[PDB]
């Protein structure tokens, strides 16, 4: 009903042209660079395993090829999204070539969009990390990006890593007493689990991501 | 956030 777009990985002339077009068709453009969960649609020049793309997937947004906005321009209104989804057979047929990484990111975006939007049609909005209550233990340079990615998918990020937080926590991610968290029914996992959870067709085996101090639990 | 800087950061994978 109200279309709200962000743009990623586009050239400058494209960005200007598409912002103009979106506004002309009655959409809103979020011009700020970080992912904003207010958006409904993201148009990306190529999939990347970065925070903005993974956050769009974790939130189940429409992740669309630029040919979507060319179809809108021709129609003079926002058209049906499905055939312009990055993971769609229609787009994968449209491309001359795609690397396995980009194909996997494209299929992940479509898989999560279908799941999250099917539930939305039934009156529940939940992201890929719904029910996660997370302790982060990462390098300061990485903390804010992990927090933004987890919150985009619906996770609650707990304030710090003190022992009282282990009771409510579901997950602790490390790049603090790990064995005590593990003893309090916290999955204590390497940070690779987050991208791999979004990307893998079936949920990753936690055993492959379990931090050393937690292997017993 | 440092969105422009952090945008470069590729999240780790066991793949
Ligand atoms: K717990
Ligand atoms: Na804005």
């Amino acid at each position: 009903k109200q279309y709200i777009f962000q743009l990623s990985s586009l050239n400058p002339q494209e960005r200007i042209d598409y912002c103009h077009l979106i506004e002309k068709l009655g959409g809103l453009v979020i011009e700020k660079q970080c992912f904003d969960p207010t958006c409904t649609h993201i148009v990306v020049g190529h999939p990347l395993r970065n925070e903005k793309y993974l956050a769009s997937v974790a939130a189940g947004k429409w992740v669309l090829h630029r040919s979507y906005l060319e179809a809108c321009r021709t129609a003079g209104h926002f058209v049906q999204e499905e055939d312009y989804e990055w993971g769609s057979s229609s787009i994968l047929d449209v491309l001359t070539g795609i690397n396995v990484q980009q194909r996997r990111l494209a299929l992940a975006a479509m898989r999560w969009r279908k799941k999250i939007q099917q539930r939305q049609e039934s009156g529940i909005v939940e992201g890929a990390f719904s029910g996660w209550k997370v302790i982060l233990h990462v390098d300061q340079s990485r903390e804010a990006g992990f927090k933004r990615l987890l919150q985009s998918g619906g996770a609650k990020v707990l304030p710090g890593h003190s022992v009282p937080l282990f009771k409510e926590a579901t997950h602790l991610f490390s790049d603090v007493n790990i064995a005590e968290a593990a003893a309090q029914n916290v999955y204590c996992l390497r940070t690779e689990y987050i991208a791999d959870y979004l990307m893998q067709e079936s949920p990753p085996h936690v055993e492959n991501y379990c931090l050393p101090e937690a292997i017993s639990f | 956030g440092a969105c422009f800087k952090d945008a470069e950061y590729i999240y780790p994978s066991l793949e």
